[PDB]
C-alpha cells in the first residue's frame, strides 16, 4: 500500500491544476491513467525491468488523450521513480485535495430502507449546519440496520441504527 | 554508447542500451577531464545498469560523460617482454622506459 | 465509460503487440556475485532446478513476487540480462 508515495503525486498535480484553471480535467486524465494501471497485461509490463524511459514511452502509447503538460511530463516523473502502480492513489488523493478547497464533505448515509427525501433533505441541512461544508449524501439500502440510519462524515460516525443499540444494550447487561 | 548516472566514491553506475549492456568483468573506458579512466563492470543491475569499479582516481567525474564499451576484459603484457620492468595494475609499464615488447596479452 | 474505456484499453494494448510471459518461462534481469533475479517463472517452484544457456543450472530459493532469486551451480560471468 502506497499513500504515503502518492501523497507528493497528488499534491503535486492539484497544486498545478488550480494554477492552470484545469482540475476538472486532471481529475479525468488521471481516472483514465488509473484505469490502464489495471489492466492484466499493462501490470506484466509495469513489473518487468524495462528501462524507466521506454517504459513510461510504452504507457504514453496507450493514452493519447492526455496534455502535454499532464501525461507526457507526469508519467514520466513518475516512471523515472518507478511510482507507476500508485497511479490508483494518486487519484484519490487528488478528489480528496480537491473537496478540501473546494469546501465539500462526501457524507455517505446507510439504511435498511429508502428514506423520504423530506428526511434526506433535512439530513443535508442539519450535516452542513454539523459540519461547515456543502455535504453530497450517497444512501446504502443496508439490511442488517433493520431500521433507523448510519450518517459516517469521514473517520466520525452517528449510529442510529436498532442491531447498534440492541448489541449495545446486550452488553450493558 | 552509455553514460555514467552515479559515482559514489570507488565504484561507478553506467546506463547502456539493453542490447548492448555489457558482460559482468569486461572493461570500459571514459574520458575523466584530459586522462583515460578505466572501469571494471562488476554487477549487471535491471534496466540496462551495469555497476563498476573506477581503476584510478575517481574524482573529477561528473554523471552525464559518455563511457566506451571495451569488449574484452582487463588484459595485461605476459611472458619474458615483462622480466626487467614494472608494471601498473592494467600492465602499463610505470617505470620511464619505453613501452612493453609483448607478443600475447 | 467504464466498459467502453475498458476494452478500449483492452484493443489499445494488443493493437501495440505486447505479449505475456508463458509460464515455465523467464528472463534473467540481474546477475551479481553468483545470484540471479529471474522475472516470470510463474510456475517455478521451491528448490527446483532451473536450466541457463549452456547446460549450466541454478536453485530456485527466493519465490518472491515480481521476482524469482536463484543460485547458479558453476561459473556465472557469462549470464547476461534477457537471456
Amino acid at each position: 500500500e502506497f499513500i504515503t508515495v502518492a501523497r507528493p503525486y497528488a499534491k503535486a498535480a492539484f497544486d498545478f491544476a488550480v494554477e492552470h484553471q484545469s482540475v476538472e480535467r486532471w481529475q479525468d486524465m488521471l481516472a483514465f491513467a488509473a484505469e490502464v494501471t489495471k489492466n492484466e497485461q499493462m501490470a506484466e509490463l509495469l513489473s518487468g525491468a524495462l528501462a524507466p524511459e521506454t517504459l513510461a514511452e510504452s504507457f504514453i502509447a496507450v493514452a493519447g488523450e492526455q496534455l502535454d503538460e499532464n501525461g507526457q511530463n507526469l508519467i514520466r516523473v513518475m516512471a523515472e521513480n518507478g511510482r507507476l502502480n500508485a497511479l490508483p492513489d494518486v487519484l484519490e488523493q487528488f478528489i480528496h485535495l480537491r473537496a478540501v478547497s473546494e469546501a465539500t464533505a462526501e457524507v455517505d448515509v446507510i439504511s435498511a430502507a429508502a428514506l423520504s427525501e423530506q428526511q434526506l433533505a433535512k439530513i443535508s441541512a442539519a450535516m452542513e449546519k454539523r459540519l461547515s461544508r456543502k455535504v453530497k449524501l450517497n444512501a446504502k439500502i443496508d439490511k442488517s440496520v433493520m431500521a433507523g440510519v448510519i450518517i459516517r462524515a469521514g473517520d466520525m460516525v452517528i449510529d442510529g441504527s436498532v442491531r447498534g443499540r440492541l448489541e449495545r444494550l446486550a452488553d450493558v447487561l | 554508447t552509455g553514460k555514467i548516472v552515479q559515482v559514489i566514491g570507488a565504484v561507478v553506475d553506467v546506463e547502456f542500451p539493453q542490447d548492448a549492456v555489457p558482460r559482468v568483468y569486461d572493461a570500459l573506458e571514459v574520458q575523466n577531464g584530459n586522462e583515460r579512466l578505466v572501469l571494471e563492470v562488476q554487477q549487471q543491475l535491471g534496466g540496462g545498469i551495469v555497476r563498476t569499479i573506477a581503476m584510478g582516481s575517481s574524482d573529477g567525474l561528473r554523471r552525464g560523460l559518455d563511457v566506451k564499451d571495451l569488449e574484452h576484459p582487463i588484459e595485461v603484457p605476459v611472458g619474458k617482454a615483462t622480466l626487467g620492468r614494472i608494471m601498473n595494475v592494467l600492465g602499463e609499464p610505470v617505470d620511464m622506459k619505453g613501452e612493453i615488447g609483448e607478443e600475447e596479452r | 465509460n467504464s466498459t467502453e474505456i475498458s476494452e478500449l484499453i483492452k484493443q489499445r494494448i494488443a493493437q501495440f503487440n505486447v505479449v505475456s510471459e508463458a509460464h515455465n518461462e523467464g528472463t534473467i534481469v540481474s546477475v551479481s556475485d553468483g545470484v540471479i533475479r529471474i522475472h516470470g517463472l510463474a510456475d517455478c517452484m521451491q528448490g527446483e532446478m532451473i536450466s541457463l544457456p549452456g547446460n549450466r543450472y541454478a536453485i530456485a530459493l527466493n519465490l518472491e513476487r515480481d521476482s524469482v532469486g536463484a543460485v547458479v551451480m558453476g561459473p556465472y560471468a557469462d549470464l547476461a540480462e534477457g537471456m
